[PDB]
């Protein structure tokens, strides 16, 4: 399973934090700041997979951005990193033209993109057209 | 959408040039925000919304809110969609502990799903399925798959509730029984609605590691269903079609799933599957269907997880060879990811009978990884593998190559390759003069990052196998003269020539006398133990060589030694000096006599191995 | 012991 | 260090003065070495992290070394406004000192060694108060070091208790309550039996436990005003109790 | 490394031009990079630069010897180079001479047990009147090289420690600790004569006392040797005591060191305000600082008699509190006393015996478990007792485990009847079961001991013990030596050789 | 420096 | 001798280094990082060895100054190195803190080569070496 998922900006803000089994407040602290360390100095020569305690982390780059997921030892490392991907490609077609800020003012929204797609660990929805039918319509409601 | 002085807000942090322009800045909107909360009247729900999101943005900033969760539970019983939203969101984010406020937004969650409005139940299971309350489970966990089945509800429903149950299931197992659902849900895999397979699957997956005899009925639609996605065309399955191929992600969890179990009961199924892997197999060699790299990532997903079935299994040899190639080819492979995951799978294919002689035919080209990589955690799984595929052959230049890597290697990791190497010498021993040898170099080299437990099994090894004993003699007696030497190395010699320094005495080069007065010389820069030892070797040589018995006497009978700081090296001295001092020849002797061999155990060295992943 | 402090 | 907001049904505070008088003194009677530790604790029991300016009798004279507590700040921007800090709830050690000058030794203590040949032993040791007649001494024992060849001890005390103690080699003796200014006294008769001769007996000297409610270095807390900004209260409202205590520490003479 | 290689044609014009202040930039540059393709084109401007008109090149340039070295350093230009750095040690200007004295020190370290070998006088001479002059840090590595030297007899000590014996210095750590290596290792000039030695130890006191006025770092420094010092030659900071008391604001590791060296400093005289000191360090609020005061109270009783029985009640005093760690010191502590002082403190048992359930500790388990060892006989139900550790003799300090079966074999000497069973177990334990061959090797000598004869048996593990004294965590003799030796290096703050650190 | 940055191209 | 000189701020980012010998790979730099600024502890010494690899630190305010080597050193050298090395950045740039550390990366290095070439202390004061160095135009007189 996904055990947490965290937008991280080059500067160590974190835009995006979903927590899939409950930490403390210093445990969480501390992950957001040991996920950071690792991920900011990385190049595209390094893989896109890091272990780490007994847990591993995807990450993948984005502008200044980076998308990371915390996944069990024996779970799909490319699976994953295109998930990632199929997750970021929906928020560019229902931001059109995403960008970091996007994500700080309609950051509220973008809690909704992602829970459609991931929920309790586990990927819920890989159909990118079926998430945005499920947004836009079913947006416009008060 | 809109929320009314969110973005001015925003645009304020922004425009701010200092830590106390943030800080003061946003004690103002928090004291507005109580001033208007705290009996500022009944405001509109638009009004309660758009506060609650400022808090809300508040607490994501990191700075801590003490209020506002009876606010975000009043907007969770609106009819408003973007009200319950904010609302459950924030419960979501922000967990109180109140008994009665635990009691309300339960009651909140019950009749949202009392409603048969999709939407007011998607974000109920959605609240329950992130915050996994032990009181959310004890409230619903009985009417989920009740929901999840049974009647006609959603699509949507059905993949939330799926994930939902399987939540409440990992939190708190003891309220989700095995009861009437079990066959409902399994036929959930062959429902139109693919994002409901994707959920099922899941659910299906995680509860079979417990009840697989009662999820065995899945077996059979899981291949079937598989089987017909790498079937289906280009056009096909439109909604689920990411960058030219069929369902990724599904087809990965079908695989996962099938790895819960056996290989099929029945002929026909197993058929199906075997046909269906063949052609996953060949889809990979075939040219790529796009230059964008999203097409090869997830392509070569689904063949990972396959690859992961076909060694979990362990049984059909053509596909564990066609693997192997295919594996292979990706050891040298330009993307480090891919790379990396070969290694990986590669490991759990070398303990296997039938692929063992496949994996050794690369050896080379995982040598030349551990050399070249220029990173770490790619060289780490070089290694992996190449302890994995070791046997008898290969032990000679695979624990050469290990020695060579441990030189330049990490100082973290060390601790964890010597203990390997150690092993694989003891498991591969053609001759024990190589054991011997090899554990020697591990301590010249690490020695730091030995262990105990490591040096205390040669010399149980020494002790029990006769021939190697010279060897042992003179090898240890040889290094102990080179002077960059370690204290381990001093442990092991010691040991080693109290019981075998007859068999090297012979020799004027490493007399009696030249042994001791050699061991002598690391006496003073040992530690206690160390010394301790030397001084069981000291007498040990007194009752051996009677010519040396009047100079370790006098080293005995020092003021250093005899009125010694430490309790045992004073306890020894004394011991062993009243020994050779009073009693008899005999008396002497059958005290300091041969040693017996140690009885067969368990290797402390695969224990500690064992104990470092935990 | 104890006593009091203007 | 002083997190959340306090709250408590009455403010109060209470100042606790620890010292241990350290002294050797010579058979004659003079004042050779001795020096006092000191520390100051504060139990402090009051609502909203409030403001402090603690105050004493340094340069009434008298103060060699000291240290302070992390919260304590002893400059803004140069020089010193006394101690001033912002205190932790509850108990915490504030400071702690040594002096040296102006010494106020609580007892004197004064032998008196008179042998018959080598046989017989004679003893007289006094004991006098020298604080505040009015005050209450509690807890004082005086050990006299007997040799190691001693047949039998025979002792009386005017007041107290007193006993010759075979294993630890030396006369024990106790009183419960000593005031100022007053004597008191005990004397001993001790046995012998040459053997040896020449190892002159390496005379230890007589030592002293007590506890005493004064500060033997001649500190006292002369004010400590509390303040709080946000809240309504002040040092008027703040029921404020000191306390001394006088540990003895190491209390020797007759060397 | 990958950068420079492609125009290497650049830093070689660049070290010839006019300009004397601006050709070390190229020379310094060119030694960095470090590859075997640069050595084709370095050889001949390192030859040209170390005899430079100004001193400025020849500085930098006597640098990038010990650059090359680094280096495939096996040439007829190396041979060459060994020429051009020792007649640069004969050099007007200091900051040409320290530099060449640097390199050749670290290139002796490519040790053929043959290197830079001692020329006495004609080499000695010169160093001596070049350290005189010498910048700064020029006198370290001077001093540092000094240390290798040996004499011969009286005079030739004599005439070097007559010319540094000028160094209460301004680098007032760096050199003067270097000074002190040199004046140390030579200090065997009649062990004492009448006048030279007996003036050499009154001047050695006061500048190693001063030392302490410096920064906390290096008063760390100067601590950890000065510990050595006092062990080797207690003589030269006798009644200087007063000077290592606890100042209240000292950084911690200062802390912990200064009250080593008050232990050793501690007399028959001083003691009472040493213990006056000691008393309030108990109470103290670092931890690890609480330990090392209650140690030393007990490391007071053992090196001065007559506070015996006053160090003792004071450990007892603090045993009361019952915090836990005061008490595992001062139990580990009462074993050595009982070693200095036997049967006299036996009385002491009961009330530690009350401990014993809280003691997670091994060094505090030991000392209980060897403290019933020797009292068996006073102790009724030592039989028990011990019986209690057996339960988990695995899953238990090697320290422990042996301390247990010499204790065990102590009671059945001295209780055979009423021991047996306990014996049998302890010695399978440590015969068949145990995995330190170390442990087993003693299992089978003391079950080898003890049944071929009980007569002797008690003759040998129950023979009267000489005394432990005065020696309180001491350093062993012969190590110290070499740690001398290496005074003002980083093995001298580690009191280990520089064996333990490759 | 450019938070602005579109995500994707 | 001094084979590696880095610069950090509180939080435990390298603000500056200069690595000078083939002894000490990259990866020290992070075991400080490791097992000093982020310790449990906080009751240590200054001198600290780990991997045979040996660890000097100097604290001024928030920023540490930590010395690296393999060797033998004359261990109060290299304090007294770090002390003087701190005496020249308060003539040159005022203030030890993160904002002078980023105004003088082209002084930092400058200094570094001058007073230090491959692990030697060579010389050092403000006079003797003041046209020796170029620095910049206007100093930090903010905070």
């Amino acid at each position: 399973m996904i055990r947490f998922i965290l937008i991280q900006n080059r500067a160590g803000k974190t835009r995006l934090a979903k927590w899939y089994m409950q930490f403390d407040d210093d445990e969480k602290q501390k992950l957001i700041e040991e996920v950071h360390a690792v991920v900011t100095v990385r190049d595209a020569k390094h893989t896109n997979f890091v272990e780490f305690r007994n847990f591993k982390i995807i990450y993948r780059r984005y502008a200044g951005l980076y998308f990371c997921i915390c996944v069990d030892v024996n779970d799909n490392n490319l699976a994953y990193l295109e998930a990632i991907h199929n997750f970021v490609e929906v928020l560019n077609e229902y931001f059109h033209n995403v960008c970091e800020l996007d994500l700080v003012f309609n950051f509220y929204k973008v809690y909704t993109v992602v829970d459609e797609m991931f929920l309790a660990g586990e990927i819920r929805e890989t159909s990118q057209t079926k998430v945005l039918k499920q947004l836009l319509m079913l947006q416009s409601l008060e | 959408d809109g929320m009314r002085g969110l973005a001015v807000f925003i645009s304020d942090i922004r425009n701010c040039k200092s830590k106390e322009a943030e800080i003061k800045r946003i004690n103002k909107e928090l004291a507005n925000i109580r001033s208007k909360f705290k009996g500022d009247k009944a405001l509109d729900g638009y009004s309660k919304k758009k506060y609650v999101c400022k808090l809300l943005f508040i607490f994501l900033l990191g700075h801590d809110i003490d209020f506002g969760h009876m606010e975000a539970v009043n907007l969770l019983s609106s009819n408003r969609y973007t009200e319950k939203q904010i609302g459950y969101l924030f419960i979501s984010v922000l967990v109180n502990s109140n008994s009665e406020l635990i009691r309300l937004i339960n009651n909140a969650i019950k009749n949202d799903l009392a409603s048969r409005n999709p939407t007011f139940m998607g974000l109920a299971l959605h609240c329950i399925a992130n915050v996994g309350s032990r009181e959310m489970a004890e409230a619903f966990a009985g009417e989920i798959p009740k929901i999840l089945v049974a009647g006609d509800t959603m699509d949507s429903v059905k993949q939330s509730a799926a994930l939902c149950l399987l939540r409440l299931y990992r939190t708190s197992p003891d309220l989700v029984p095995m009861g009437d659902w079990t066959s409902r849900v399994v036929h959930l895999l062959n429902d139109q609605h693919l994002g409901v397979v994707t959920a099922a699957t899941s659910l299906i997956t995680t509860l079979a590691q417990k009840n697989p005899e009662e999820f065995k009925t899945s077996v059979s639609l899981a291949v079937s269903r598989l089987s017909r996605i790498v079937t289906s065309a280009s056009t096909d399955l439109q909604d689920y079609t990411y960058y030219f191929v069929p369902a990724p992600w599904l087809s990965v969890k079908l695989l996962r799933l099938l790895q819960c179990y056996p290989p099929p009961e029945d002929p026909a199924v197993r058929g199906r599957l075997t046909e269906c892997l063949e052609t996953i197999l060949n889809k990979a060699q075939e040219p790529p269907k796009s230059k964008k790299v999203q097409h090869s990532n997830a392509k070569n997903a689904v063949l990972f997880e396959a690859i992961s079935l076909i060694i979990h299994h362990d049984s059909e040899p053509n596909l564990l060879v066609r693997a192997c190639n295919q594996l292979g080819q990706f050891l040298q492979h330009r993307e480090t990811n891919l790379r990396y995951l070969a290694l990986e799978s590669m490991c759990t294919l070398a303990s296997s009978e039938f692929s063992h002689e496949a994996v050794k035919t690369h050896i080379e080209t995982v040598i030349n990884a551990l050399k070249t990589e220029r990173d770490v955690s790619v060289r780490q799984r070089a290694v992996d593998l190449l302890y994995a595929m070791c046997d008898r052959s290969n032990a000679q230049q695979i624990v050469a190559e290990m020695l060579s890597y441990l030189e330049t290697a990490d100082y973290s990791i060390r601790e964890e390759i010597v203990l390997k190497v150690a092993i694989l010498a003891e498991k591969y021993a053609v001759d024990y003069t190589w054991y011997v040898d090899t554990i020697l170099n591990l301590i010249r080299i690490a020695g730091d990052y030995v262990s105990e437990e490591v040096w205390y099994r040669v010399i149980q090894i020494v002790i029990n196998r006769d021939d190697v004993q010279g060897y042992a003699a003179k090898t240890v007696f040889e290094a102990l003269q080179a002077p960059a030497c370690h204290e381990n190395l001093v442990k092991v010699g010691g040991y080693i020539l109290g019981e075998f320094g007859n068999l090297i005495a012979g020799d004027p080069r490493s007399s009696p006398l030249i042994q001791f007065n050699l061991l002598h010389s690391k006496f003073h820069l040992c530690s206690v133990p160390t010394r301790a030892l030397l001084l069981s070797t000291y007498i040990k040589f007194v009752n051996l060589f009677p010519e040396v018995k009047a100079t370790i006497q006098d080293v005995l009978r020092s003021d250093s030694q005899l009125k010694n700081a430490d309790v045992e090296l004073q306890q020894r001295a004394v011991e062993y000096l009243r020994l050779s001092t009073v009693a008899s020849t005999d008396i002497l002797a059958t005290v300091l006599e041969e040693m017996p061999p140690f009885p067969e155990r368990e290797s402390s060295i695969l224990a500690k191995l064992k104990k470092k992943k935990g | 012991d104890y006593q009091r402090l203007n | 260090w002083r997190r959340e907001g306090i709250k408590y049904r009455r403010n109060e505070l209470f100042l606790d003065v620890l010292e241990s008088v350290n002294l050797l003194m010579s058979p004659q009677g003079q004042v050779l070495s001795a020096h006092v530790s000191g520390r100051v604790v504060m139990k402090s029991y009051l609502s909203g992290m409030p403001e402090c300016k603690f105050g004493m009798n340094d340069k009434s004279i008298a103060i060699d070394d000291c240290t302070f507590h992390q919260c304590v700040r002893l400059s803004k921007f140069d020089s010193e406004r006394s101690i001033s800090f912002i205190p932790p709830d509850g108990e915490f050690e504030l400071m702690r000192y040594r002096t040296t000058k102006d010494i106020i030794l609580p007892f004197r203590v004064i032998p008196l060694v008179r042998e018959v040949g080598r046989t017989k032993l004679e003893v007289k040791v006094v004991i006098k108060s020298n604080f505040k007649p009015s005050l209450l001494a509690q807890k004082i024992e005086v050990r006299i070091p007997t040799p190691l060849n001693t047949s039998g001890v025979q002792v009386i005390c005017m007041k107290g208790k007193a006993k010759y103690k075979a294993s630890e080699n030396a006369i024990v003796w106790k009183i419960k309550r000593m005031a100022g200014m007053k004597e008191s006294q005990i004397s001993a008769e001790i046995e012998l039996l040459p053997t040896n001769d020449k190892k002159k007996w390496a005379r230890p000297p007589i030592s002293m436990n007590f506890e005493v409610p004064f500060a033997p270095s001649g500190l006292k807390v002369r004010y400590l005003k509390v303040f709080e900004p946000k809240l309504n209260y002040s040092d008027h409202d703040v029921i404020k109790w000191v306390r001394y205590i006088g540990r003895s520490g190491i209390y020797e003479t007759r060397c | 490394p990958d950068m420079a290689i492609m125009a290497v044609n650049s830093f070689v014009k660049d070290c010839e031009d006019p300009n004397p202040l601006i050709r070390a930039l190229a020379v310094r540059t060119m030694g960095c990079i470090r590859v075997d393709k640069i050595t084709e084109y370095l050889c001949e401007p390192l030859r040209k630069c170390l005899k430079d008109e100004d001193p400025y090149v020849r500085k930098t340039a006597a640098v990038c010897v010990a650059k090359l070295h680094d280096i495939n350093a096996q040439m007829v230009e190396d041979q060459g180079f060994l020429d051009s750095l020792r007649d640069l040690i004969a050099d007007s200007n200091p900051m040409v001479v320290a530099n060449a004295v640097a390199a050749l020190s670290e290139i002796s370290e490519s040790h053929p047990n043959s290197n830079l070998l001692d020329l006495n006088p004609q080499n000695i001479n010169k160093l001596l009147t070049a350290l005189n002059e010498c910048t700064e840090w020029g006198q370290i590595f001077i001093l540092d090289c000094l240390s290798n030297y040996n004499p011969k007899d009286d005079r030739e000590a004599q005439s070097i420690c007559e010319r540094v014996t000028p160094r209460l210095s301004h680098a007032n750590s760096a050199v003067v600790l270097s000074a002190v290596k040199v004046l140390m290792k030579f200090l065997e000039l009649l062990p004492k004569d009448s006048d030279y030695y007996n003036m050499l130890l009154k001047k050695l006191a006061p500048p190693l006392v001063t030392l302490l006025s410096g920064e906390p770092e290096v008063q760390y420094v100067a601590l950890r040797n000065i510990n050595l010092i006092v062990q080797k030659r207690p003589e030269i900071l006798k009644q200087e005591i007063k000077v290592f008391f606890v100042k209240y604001n000292d950084p911690i590791y200062v802390k912990l060191e200064k009250l080593d060296i008050m232990i050793r400093l501690a007399s028959q005289a001083n003691i009472a305000q040493v213990l006056a000191e000691l008393k309030e360090y108990a109470t103290e609020v670092d931890v690890d600082f609480v330990r090392k005061a209650v140690r030393a109270i007990g490391r007071c009783a053992i090196k001065v008699e007559q506070s015996a029985e006053r160090c003792v009640s004071t450990l007892l005093d603090l045993i009361q509190t019952k915090v836990n760690y005061v008490v595992q010191e001062a139990i580990v502590v009462i074993r050595d006393i009982f070693r200095k002082y036997p049967n006299k403190y036996e009385s002491i048992i009961a009330t530690l015996c009350e401990n014993l359930d809280s003691l997670d500790e091994p060094d505090a388990r030991a000392a209980m478990i060897w403290i019933v060892g020797e009292y068996a006989e006073r102790i009724d139900n030592a039989d028990e007792l011990l019986e209690s550790f057996l339960e988990g003799f695995h899953d238990e300090s090697t320290q422990v485990q042996l301390t247990l079966l010499t204790a065990i074999v102590k009671l059945f000497l001295k209780k055979p009847s009423e021991t047996q069973e306990l014996v049998q177990q302890v010695l399978s334990l440590a015969t068949q079961d145990s995995d330190n061959p170390d442990l087993r090797d003693r299992g089978y000598i003391y079950w080898r001991l003890l049944s071929t004869d009980p007569v002797t048996a008690k003759e040998v593990v129950l023979s009267e013990k000489p005394l432990i004294s005065e020696e309180t965590d001491l350093i062993e003799p012969t190590l110290l030596d070499e740690l001398i030796c290496h005074i003002g290096s980083l093995a001298s703050v580690y009191h280990k050789p520089p064996n333990a650190f490759v | 420096m450019s938070q602005i940055k579109r995500l994707l191209s």
